[PDB]
Order: structure tokens, then C-alpha cells, then sequence
């Protein structure tokens, strides 16, 4: 029970979109559900980079793609971490994934 | 007749100049497109008149406009607005920034991240510190760090390196701001000089977050250091390496801030190219390679 | 699902569509010049002028003319020649 | 209001459920359903051309004709090549009946 | 207006197991999506109305003035000529076969959306 | 355990009481900022090419007009109607 | 001030998103010889502001030509581009807007890509001056071929139709048909191909524009310039 | 299914939909039915937990 | 036959007119609409890979 | 009490202004005649004449004219005496 | 925009706050407050007048003056009484000046 809430988040928002995307799914619902993800995807296009993804696949940069898309998707872990950081502080401990060699 | 007879051997002689020397002799020593170049810029130059006195001026439109609380209730409107623009002119005045900080406190905890980003940037420029402000601006930034933007908190954090302000809970939430609030390419778009200024706050402050030096390193280089002045350019290598020897991290990103100072070393003193060199062998065992320059060609 | 919710919003125009008709109209009106057809007179020849001799024929083409170059109109039959 | 609403469902069922090739069985005499309605339009545009020709008849044609009449008139104002002319003949012509 | 998962938890714990299985349907009920009921049937919207009488008006202005010109008969038939094409595309397009076209050009709907699976978010 | 601040703005159940509004994109907001942030920074070569056309078209239209109006005297000065005649 | 909601997998948007996807894929990226990571990204992000913006320019010019061209063929309707300022300025406004760009970034080297490659160097002086003309002769011939057509296509299906209804008007309106028949078929094949014209010219229009903005679309890649290797 | 969630979209609701059907042009597999027929008998939370 | 048109600079302004209001709605309605839906299957179909393996280290569910 | 409630809705115009002003503007440009100043003339002459020949001084009066009676254009020189 | 905001809020106090006749202390001289706006109209008035006459002096009057002269000219174009001489008179100073 420690930490089911931000899993079984997760599954509900992922559940829902895939069986509404592309059929009936409200743009206005995608940004409330998922507000740093449209701040990401707007940020491209404002910043003349609404191609990059395409740019990628022009020169086969695979590495590329999937860290691109990965850090798209990266703010999902940041409540995890948070929470998992405010654990080890108040305890002293210092949270591994913070450090350079940890 | 005449007028083609003379236009043929004018256009000749204008062909040449793309070319990698193919003709016998084509380059020449004088270079007379150096005078052009320099011609342009000594206008540019005469142009950045800093216009001095004419600040007083700008002072006197200030008192009476805003100063004068008899035309107008300072408190009543919008300290963020006005000062930004105050401040832009070059309006300094430590008298008249107490009261725009009494004025807006009560306000803090409603502004927009563009308002509280203004109002940031107007205190730098005032170089005016009011821990109390500061309080209620953190708290703020701490409260909706997933609503601002890079290029906002790159401004703000400029102004908690001025003076010498920080907390632990701000650190982090910043870091997280950047690191995963905001697009993994934004540093690309803010330029070194904004991204030394962020380093050396955090190195200063002893937070150590891979995360976030893994982003930053990201921004640096030979576009973005190429696009500042030579002397603010050695100002920002000598910054940036420290911050990343004080955590031992070296990103491969930092190979293009060292060669911005190998290929110009005239720039550098003794002591200055030893400490380079020491960060390069310091990297390079990190990394496990050597570092080797590469010449257009 | 969400069918219903689409279909309390109707019809809408696009977000500038009143700008780029504007602009259309500008173009046919402030053109700077006589309109389409006539020539500008002093205002003195305007306020006597019988509108019947203001007009010309070619300006009112019938609608379905039962011959090539009918005119609904006769216009002066005073010349300048 | 209704009346708008009912014409919706009512050609909504003509354009989908009402098919003459089938209550008339054309399959009988046409090789595809693709092909038939290709004569049905050209039918169509050829109904247009004499529907609209029918609407006003007596009338001078703009187009050059070669060398034909359409009746029994060959003199007419309505045969006349010189529509400055045949205006006035047509306007004697008019003015009688 | 808080999230949907808080709401069952609180709900879930706060509930007696006595009466949790029947209980499940009303909070299953309780967490589920909004999906806005059919409003009143309205006959046209405001800006419909208008563009309905701008395209009128349009057409009018522009039949009016090919009346009018020279070769008038020979407009009207054009028009005609025109207008049998447009019910030929309505008749011969396999609208259904070209729904699916259109969707198969954009990758976001060509494909279904791949993404998170079950195995890695289980919650145990 | 973990409580839903750590995830208050950043992760979102789908809403259940009313559809929220939509969320303006930046250049939605203000023409200004688009102008200055993608218009003028990227696509100022395509206004230029307009604006070369449109006072290239109105030079030609001043050089069309400058030839009727040589046609135009002469034919004042042969004391000749310098129209033919109308369909009327 | 309140912006609209929009239907996810609308079909308006779809059609628009594989547009703009096929006119982007006619300009493709040069694939670079480092491989690309977290040290390159920022130089083809550099890159990136180097290109133009052609895949926005071409799928603007595709969509606004082919609205006007539809609208020529819809009753009652005549197409934008029939008018000779109208389909002349769309051409004239590509040609100066590829000057412009070539122009800014490489200057004095612009009159440069004018020579033709793989040419001997003393020949090629005579053969800049041709392609020089030849260049500037395309503000006129690609504004010209779009309008031509939609005149000469309207032009045309008049001059025939004037021709077409000479018959049933001579021989009677019900007492003969077959001769009828046989031109209106003609006439009704010649607006299906003038359907596919519209479809093609404004393709085509948008081809060539990839094509002339293209040839100065390239720059050399500022890659790192210190490595540490192995 | 996923072509049933289609034909109660709002594009099949047009005039030149309201006849189509989705599975006339693309039939869903037997995995994908048998797995729907699956789903709807778990949507009742007390079947699914005496199940499990 | 119509050859020339009454002005030609008011045939250009318009044309002009018309690409100038595309470009701008494009970039301003059509290109953030289509982005926000296409890059959205995208970065998922392009990181499941790397998003489940790094979500998988992180539970200690099994 | 209410006073916020009757802060949300700004100005409206009447219910029915926009039929008021498109009477008014119907009223001045369907006039069924020459526009205020001007006189209609054949195709024809309209399509060879020069547009500075076309205008008449009367119809373009200096905003802020020094002397009055000064006029922008000077039209055609040429009369029909 | 919050610059609109500001002036509306600067206004309010300028209409009920701020006061001339309060601040200079004109109860000393004038008998009533009522009686003190109405010459600060006729001053606007008069500052009016002149203030738009100043805009372009260099003008001949449209309106028959009274056999009065501006300044020392009396016989330049401004003074001429008919206007369709004036204006060759004003042609030949104004190519000249």
C-alpha cells in the first residue's frame, strides 16, 4: 500500500486514453490528465521543432528516437522519485539515482 | 555594344570566387572582404551609445508617473508590470523598489509564472534584495514548479546567484522543474552563458543531482559558446569547469567547452590552461579516451 | 461515448475566418480608384444630372437577353461628339 | 423546425435505401452498377441542355451556329448572324406580339 | 475537483467488509468518467444559420452577374456540367474504403496505440 | 505513503464532474507572440517574397497605365475619338 | 479567448497530418557521419534552424492553390487562378522567396551554386549566363503553366459548348438524340479531366517549389569540433 | 471491439456513414472477440474477485 | 477574351492575402492540433521499450 | 449580493441591432444609381481610360487645403467643349 | 491589458480626487465653486480656438473676414478676397517657399 496510488495512476490514465484515442478522445481531457506532456509537444512546435521526430527517422538516429521518447514520457517517474527522495531525507539517507556514481 | 562588351569581362572575374582554387591563381593576400566585414561592425559599435545622462531623464519621467502616490495608488495595480519596463529603461532606485516590494507581498501568492518572472528579472537588474519578497517567491515557485519554464527559471535562478539565497526545497523542486518539467532540448535554445550561471549556483550550494548536470551539459556547444563575446565566453568556460570538477561529473558535452579554449588558449593565462588541463586528463580517464582536436578539412 | 458532448457544440467557424474576409472586402473597396464601371465627375455635374442620363447601357446588361447586347437601359441620347 | 428534420430522414433513405436500378431491375439488361450510373448521368446532362433551351426558346444564340436553323424560320431575327441588326428586327417583331 | 484513484481508496477503506462486495458496483459507478448526456435538439446553430445564408447569398451574386454576361446560356450549362460530377463522386467513391485511406496515412491512427503494458504496472 | 501532492499537478485521473476547457496553445493566446517567436524568426522570407511581388505588380500596373496614357494623348492630339465604339 | 475543443482522429486532421508528412518527406534530412547522441543533438538542432521551412511553405502553397482550383470547377464558381495577377503572383512570390533565402545565409556565394557541377573549368564561363536566364525565366513559367491551365481548360469547355448546343437547338430538342449524345459525353469526359488538372497542377506547383527551394536548402554540418576517441 | 467502439463514433454517425460498418472492411480476429467476450463478463468486480 | 485584369497588384494582394492567412492559421490552429495528437502515439510507440523495462526495475511488486 | 453574478456578462448589444444596420447600410448601397459623385459609363470606355482621367478634382478635396477650393487630383485636361 | 487596468484606476481619482480649485485655493477669489467651472470652460473654449488656428496659420480663411488683416501681409494670398485667384497666388509662393 505504500506506493499504490501513483502505480494504479498510471494504469487508469494509459487504460482510459488507448480506448478513446483516435476515436472519441477530447483534446481538452488530454491536457488535463497529462499537462506536462502537452507542454512538451507545444514547446517543439513553438521552438520550430514540430519535425525533429521526423528529422530522426531521416537518418535512422534508433538511439536518438527512443531517448527523445523516452524523455517525453520521463515526468511520469517524477512523483516516484519524489516521494522515494522524501523518504531517504528524512531518514538522512541520500537517494541513490541522485548521485553521480549512484 | 560598348555596355556588353564591358559587362562580359566584369561578370569573368566574379565566377571565380566559388571555387576551392581550381584556377592557377585565384586566393589572394589582401583579403579586402576583412574591410567590409569591419566596416560594418564599426557602425554596429557607435550604435550600443550607452546614452548615460540621459538616465536622468528617464528618472525624472519615473517620479512623476508612479512615484507620486498622489496621482496614483502604488499598491492598487500592478507592481510586476510597471517595474519590468522601469527597470528595462534603466530606473534603479533602491527608494522606489522598497515600496514596490511592500506593495506587491500581499499579491505574491496569486501572480502568473510570467508576472513572478518579470518581477524576478526587474531585482536583478536593481541588484535589490528584499528576504521577505524572496520568501513569498519561493514559496510560489515551490507551490506550481510544473507550470514554469526553463527559460523563466533560468532568469530567477540568475538572481538566487546574485546574492548568495538558497533552500533546499527550492534546489530540488528547481531541478526537477528542469530535469523533467520542462523538454530535455530547452538548454539548446537558452544559451552557456544562462547555463554557467545555473551550474555555479548549484556547485556553490554542494546539491549534488546527476539528473539534472546530465540535462544541463546538454546545452553547451560550439553554436551556443561560439554566439558570446570572447571575454564573457572565458568567463563562462572558467565557471562551468569548476561546477563540474567540484561534482566529478564529466558529460561528453564538456569536450566542446575545453576546445573552445584550446583553439583561442591567447585568451587564457598560465594558471588558467593548467586548470583546463587538469579538468581534460580528469575527464579523460572518466570517459576512457584521449582528447584529440579536429581541424575543418 | 462522448458522442453526446460532440454534438452539443455545432457548427463553428475557423478562429480567423472574420480577418481574412476582411481583408478580401478591403481590397474590392478601397481599391483608390472609380469602381468597376464609372467615372467620377465633379459634384456639380452630379447634382443636376437627370439619373436616367448618369446611367449607360452597357452597366445594365438584361438578365436573360433574348438578343446578344440587349440593354436595360437607354441611357442619354446626347453625345459629346 | 420538424419540416427541416423530416426532409433529413427522408432523403437520408432515398440516397441509401431508395435504388431505381433495383426496384426496376436493371440488372436484367446492364452488365455492372458502376456503369449504369454513368448513362444515368449523361442522361442527366442532356435533360439539362433541352430543359434549359425549352425554358426560353425563342431566342438569337450567342454561339455561332453552322449554317443551321432550328425551325421552320431560316430568316427570322432569330437567324440573324448580325446581333446589332437582329435587335431590331427582333424589337418589330416584339412590339407586335 | 480531486483524482478518481483517492476517491476509491478513502472509499475502499473507509468501507466495511461486510458490505464491500456489494458495495463495488456504486463505487465502480462512483469513478467512472463523465460522459456528458444528448442535450435538447436544437435546428441549427447561429453561426450555421449565417453561413448558410452567406453561401446563398454568394451564389446568388455570382448566378446574377453570369446572367447578365455575354454567352450567359452558354454558364448556365457549365454549371450543369458541373454539378453531374459531383453526384458521380458521391456515387462511384467508396467513401468507407477511402475512411480507412485517410486513417492509414497518419501513424497515430494507422496502428493501434502501443504503449504501457499490464505486466510492468501491477501493483502488488 | 504516498499521497496524491506528490502528484498534484503532474499526473491526472479523467475527470468525472464536467469536462474541463481546453488548454490555449501560446500563439492561440497572442498574435504577438507568435510573431515574434516563429513568424518573423522563421518564415520572414516568405513576407519578403510577397511584398517584392506585390511592389514589383504595382510598378508594372504604373508602367501599363503610363502606356495608355501615351496611347491615349496621341490619340487626343490626332483630334481622333480615342475610343471605337460601344455594343450599345 | 476560449478556444475550441477538438475530436481526437478527426478526419480533416488526418488527411492534413499525411500531407504535411509527404511534402516533409520530399526534403529529407542529410544523415550526418558522427553518430548521433547526446554531443551531436545540439548540432542538428543547429542544423535544423539552418533548413527552411519548406514542409510548412510547400503544404501552405499546395492547399491554398488546390482550394482555388476546386472552386473553379463548383457551379456558379470561378477558379482564383484564372486571373493572370493572381496565378502569376503565387509563382513570382516562390522565385523571390528562394532569392531572398539563398541571398542571406551564403551572400556573395549565391551567384556560386549557379555552376554547374563537374564542369571544366575553363568551359563553364559560357554556360553561367544561359542558366542565369534560365533561372529567372522560372518566376514566369511557373506562374504561367498554373495559369494557362485554368484558362485555357475554361476557354476551351466554352468554346466547345457554344459548339454542342448549336446541335439540339438546329435539330430539334426531343426529335433527335444520338448526335447529342455523343458530345455530351466528350464534354463530360473533358471536366473529369480537368478535375484531375486541378489535382495535378497544384501538385506539381508544390513539386517545383520543393525542388528550387531545395537546391539552396544545404549547409555544412558544424560538428564537434574536439573529440575524445576510444 | 474495436470496430464496435468505431461505429458509435461520431464520424459514423455522418451522412455517409450512418450505413457503414467497420468490420465490412476490416473483420476483428477470433483473439479479439473471444477476448471482449472476456471483458464484459469482469465488469461485474465481484464475479472477477471470486474468480481470482 | 479577358486577358488583363483591371489591376494586377490588386490580383497579387489578394493571393498574398489568402497564403498569408493559411500559413498563419496552419502554424497557429492545424500544426499544434495534429502534433499534440500525432506525437502522442509516437513517443509511446517509441519509448514502450525503454519505458517498460525502466518502470519494471522500479516496482518491487513481483 | 449579486453584484458578482452581473460582473460576468460584459456589454451585449440589443437583441436586434444587427437587422437595425443592415437596413441602414441596405438603404445606402442599393441605391439603384450612380454612387454620390460619379456617373456610369460603357465597358468599353471604361477599360482604355486612364484612372487619372477617370477621377474628377471636385470628388478628391485636400484634407487640410490651404486655400479653399484646392483639390488632390487634377483629372484630365481634356473637356468635351 | 494591465496598462488599460491602470489608467482607469488614475482617471478615478483625477474626476473626484484631484481638484484644481482645491489645491490652488480659489474659494479666496471666486464666489462659487459653480460659478469657477463655467469660466474653465470658456478658458478651454478660447484655448480651442487658438490652439487649432495655431495648428496651421499659414492659410487663407474660408470665412469673410470683416476687412481685417491676420498680420503684416494685407495683400498677400492669405488676404485675397476671391479664392480661385488665391490659389495661383499661393501655387507660385508655396513652389518658391
Amino acid at each position: 500500500e505504500e506506493e499504490e496510488l501513483w502505480l494504479l495512476t498510471l494504469t487508469q490514465q494509459f487504460k482510459h486514453i488507448q480506448k478513446h484515442f483516435g476515436i472519441d478522445l477530447p483534446h481538452s481531457v488530454v491536457a488535463h490528465m497529462d499537462p506536462l506532456l502537452i507542454k512538451k509537444i507545444d514547446w517543439e512546435t513553438t521552438n520550430a521543432l514540430e519535425d525533429f521526430d521526423i528529422t530522426l527517422d531521416d537518418m535512422g538516429a534508433e538511439d536518438a528516437k527512443e531517448q527523445w521518447g523516452a524523455e517525453n514520457l520521463s515526468h511520469h517517474f517524477l512523483p516516484l522519485i519524489r516521494y522515494r527522495r522524501d523518504l531517504a531525507r528524512k531518514n538522512g539517507d541520500r537517494y541513490g539515482p541522485d548521485l553521480v556514481n549512484g | 555594344a560598348m555596355t556588353r562588351q564591358f559587362s562580359a569581362p566584369g561578370s569573368h572575374e566574379h565566377h571565380e570566387t566559388p571555387l576551392s582554387k581550381v584556377m592557377p591563381t585565384v586566393v589572394s593576400i589582401p583579403r579586402k572582404v576583412a574591410c567590409l566585414a569591419l566596416g560594418a561592425t564599426k557602425k554596429v559599435v557607435c550604435g550600443l551609445a550607452s546614452s548615460g545622462p540621459s538616465q536622468n531623464l528617464v528618472s525624472t519621467f519615473a517620479n512623476k508617473v508612479i512615484v507620486e502616490e498622489n496621482l496614483v495608488n502604488v499598491a492598487e495595480i500592478d507592481v510586476p508590470f510597471w517595474s519590468y519596463w522601469l527597470s528595462s529603461a534603466g530606473f534603479t532606485s533602491k527608494d522606489a523598489f522598497v515600496k514596490f516590494a511592500e506593495a506587491v507581498k500581499p499579491k505574491v501568492a496569486a501572480l502568473s509564472t510570467s508576472d513572478i518572472t518579470n518581477l524576478t528579472v526587474a531585482f536583478k537588474r536593481a541588484n535589490y534584495y528584499d528576504k521577505d519578497l524572496f520568501t513569498g517567491i519561493e514559496a510560489n515557485v515551490s507551490a506550481n514548479f510544473t507550470k514554469f519554464e526553463t527559460e523563466q527559471l533560468l532568469q530567477i535562478v540568475a538572481t538566487f546567484d546574485a546574492f548568495n539565497h538558497s533552500s533546499v526545497a527550492f534546489l530540488d523542486d528547481v531541478a526537477d522543474s528542469i530535469t523533467y518539467c520542462n523538454h530535455y532540448l530547452a538548454p539548446v535554445r537558452a544559451g552557456a552563458d544562462e547555463l554557467a550561471t545555473l551550474l555555479t549556483y548549484y556547485a556553490k550550494n554542494g546539491h549534488e543531482r546527476a539528473d539534472l548536470l546530465a540535462t544541463v551539459a546538454r546545452g553547451f556547444s560550439e553554436v551556443s559558446l561560439g554566439k558570446l563575446s570572447a571575454a564573457q565566453r572565458k568567463d563562462t568556460v572558467l565557471s562551468a569547469l569548476k561546477a563540474f570538477q567540484t561534482f566529478g561529473f564529466y558529460p561528453e558535452s564538456i569536450e566542446a567547452v575545453i576546445g573552445a579554449a584550446l583553439v583561442s588558449p591567447a585568451e587564457y593565462s598560465a594558471e588558467e590552461l593548467k586548470e583546463v588541463e587538469a579538468v581534460k586528463v580528469a575527464a579523460e580517464n572518466a570517459l576512457g579516451g584521449e582528447f584529440v582536436l579536429i581541424q575543418e578539412g | 461515448s462522448y458522442s453526446a458532448y460532440f454534438a452539443k457544440a455545432g457548427f463553428q467557424f475557423p478562429a480567423g475566418l472574420s480577418a481574412l474576409v476582411a481583408g478580401i472586402v478591403a481590397l474590392n473597396v478601397c481599391t483608390g480608384r472609380p469602381t468597376k464601371g464609372t467615372k467620377e465627375i465633379s459634384n456639380a455635374e452630379y447634382n443636376a444630372t437627370p439619373i436616367g442620363y448618369l446611367q449607360s447601357p452597357d452597366q445594365h446588361p438584361t438578365a436573360f437577353p433574348k438578343v446578344p447586347g440587349m440593354k436595360d437601359v437607354h441611357g442619354s441620347p446626347h453625345h459629346h461628339h | 423546425m420538424a419540416v427541416t428534420s423530416f426532409l433529413g430522414k427522408a432523403f437520408e433513405k432515398y440516397f441509401y435505401d431508395f435504388s431505381a436500378y433495383e426496384q426496376f431491375g436493371l440488372n436484367r439488361f446492364l452488365s455492372s452498377k458502376g456503369q449504369y450510373v454513368a448513362l444515368r448521368h449523361v442522361g442527366f446532362v442532356m435533360v439539362g441542355v433541352n430543359v434549359l433551351l425549352a425554358a426560353n426558346f425563342p431566342f438569337n444564340p450567342p454561339f455561332p451556329t453552322i449554317g443551321m436553323c432550328p425551325a421552320g424560320w431560316e430568316g427570322t431575327w432569330v437567324c440573324q448572324a448580325d446581333k446589332a441588326k437582329a435587335l431590331e428586327m427582333y424589337k418589330e417583331w416584339k412590339k407586335s406580339n | 475537483e480531486g483524482n478518481s484513484v483517492a476517491g476509491i481508496i478513502k472509499s475502499v477503506n473507509e468501507t466495511s467488509g461486510a458490505n464491500l462486495l456489494s458495495s463495488l458496483k456504486t463505487i465502480k459507478a462512483q469513478a467512472a468518467p463523465i460522459y456528458p448526456a444528448a442535450a435538447s435538439s436544437t435546428g441549427y446553430s447561429t453561426q450555421a444559420k449565417i453561413a448558410l445564408f452567406g453561401a446563398l447569398s454568394w451564389i446568388l451574386y455570382r448566378a446574377d452577374g453570369q446572367s447578365k454576361a455575354h454567352e450567359w446560356i452558354v454558364d448556365l450549362n457549365l454549371n450543369v456540367l458541373q454539378a453531374a460530377w459531383l453526384i458521380s463522386f458521391s456515387s462511384l467513391i467508396p467513401f468507407r474504403a477511402v475512411y480507412f485511406a485517410f486513417r492509414g496515412m497518419a501513424p497515430a491512427t494507422a496502428s493501434t496505440l502501443n504503449g504501457l503494458k499490464t505486466f510492468s504496472s501491477i501493483s502488488l | 505513503v504516498l499521497g496524491e501532492v506528490y502528484l498534484k499537478d503532474i499526473l491526472r485521473t479523467p475527470p468525472t464532474g464536467a469536462i474541463p476547457a481546453n488548454v490555449p496553445h501560446p500563439f492561440q493566446t497572442s498574435f504577438y507572440t507568435y510573431a515574434t517567436k516563429k513568424l518573423i524568426p522563421r518564415h520572414w522570407y516568405l513576407l519578403g517574397g510577397f511584398t517584392f511581388t506585390i511592389t514589383l505588380y504595382g510598378i508594372l500596373d504604373g508602367l501599363r497605365d503610363s502606356g495608355k496614357k501615351k496611347a491615349y494623348d496621341e490619340a487626343i492630339h490626332a483630334g481622333k475619338t480615342p475610343y471605337t465604339a460601344g455594343g450599345h | 479567448s476560449s478556444v475550441r475543443d477538438v475530436k481526437t482522429g478527426s478526419l480533416p486532421t488526418n488527411f492534413l497530418t499525411g500531407v504535411y508528412r509527404f511534402w516533409r518527406s520530399q526534403n529529407p534530412a542529410e544523415k550526418p557521419h558522427d553518430p548521433v547522441n547526446d554531443r551531436l543533438l545540439p548540432a542538428v538542432v543547429d542544423a535544423s534552424d539552418k533548413r527552411a521551412s519548406i514542409g510548412t511553405w510547400a503544404t501552405t502553397f499546395f492547399c491554398t492553390i488546390i482550394s482555388c482550383n476546386l472552386l473553379g470547377l463548383m457551379p456558379f464558381n470561378e477558379a482564383p487562378t484564372s486571373g493572370l495577377g493572381f496565378a502569376t503572383g503565387l509563382g513570382v512570390s516562390v522565385w523571390a522567396t528562394a532569392t531572398i533565402l539563398g541571398l542571406s545565409k551564403t551572400g556573395f556565394k549565391f551567384p556560386g551554386h549557379f555552376i554547374p557541377g563537374g564542369t571544366p573549368w575553363p568551359m563553364a564561363f559560357i554556360f553561367v549566363p544561359l542558366e542565369t536566364i534560365s533561372y529567372t525565366f522560372r518566376a514566369v513559367s511557373l506562374g504561367v503553366r498554373l495559369w494557362v491551365n485554368m484558362l485555357a481548360g475554361h476557354t476551351l469547355l466554352h468554346i466547345l459548348t457554344g459548339m454542342a448546343l448549336a446541335l439540339p437547338f438546329s435539330l430539334g430538342f426531343f426529335s433527335m438524340v444520338p448526335a447529342t449524345f455523343g458530345v455530351c459525353c466528350l464534354l463530360s469526359a473533358l471536366v473529369g479531366l480537368e478535375y484531375l488538372v486541378a489535382v495535378l497542377q497544384s501538385g506539381v506547383f508544390s513539386i517545383l517549389s520543393t525542388v528550387y527551394v531545395g537546391e539552396f536548402n544545404h549547409d555544412k554540418f558544424i560538428g564537434p569540433a574536439a573529440k575524445i576517441v576510444k | 471491439t474495436f470496430a464496435q467502439r468505431l461505429n458509435s463514433s461520431p464520424a459514423f454517425s455522418s451522412f455517409l456513414l450512418k450505413r457503414e460498418k467497420a468490420e465490412s472492411e476490416v473483420p476483428p480476429s477470433e483473439l479479439e472477440l473471444e477476448a471482449a467476450q472476456k471483458a464484459a463478463e469482469l465488469e461485474d468486480p465481484e464475479v472477477a474477485l471470486r474468480t481470482l | 477574351m479577358k486577358l488583363l485584369p483591371e489591376s494586377l497588384q490588386q490580383e497579387a494582394a489578394t493571393a498574398a492575402v489568402v497564403a498569408s492567412w493559411v500559413l498563419w492559421h496552419l502554424d497557429t490552429q492545424l500544426l499544434p492540433t495534429i502534433m499534440r495528437e500525432h506525437k502522442l502515439h509516437a513517443c509511446w510507440a517509441a519509448a514502450a521499450k525503454r519505458y517498460n523495462e525502466k518502470l519494471f526495475k522500479l516496482n518491487p511488486s513481483y
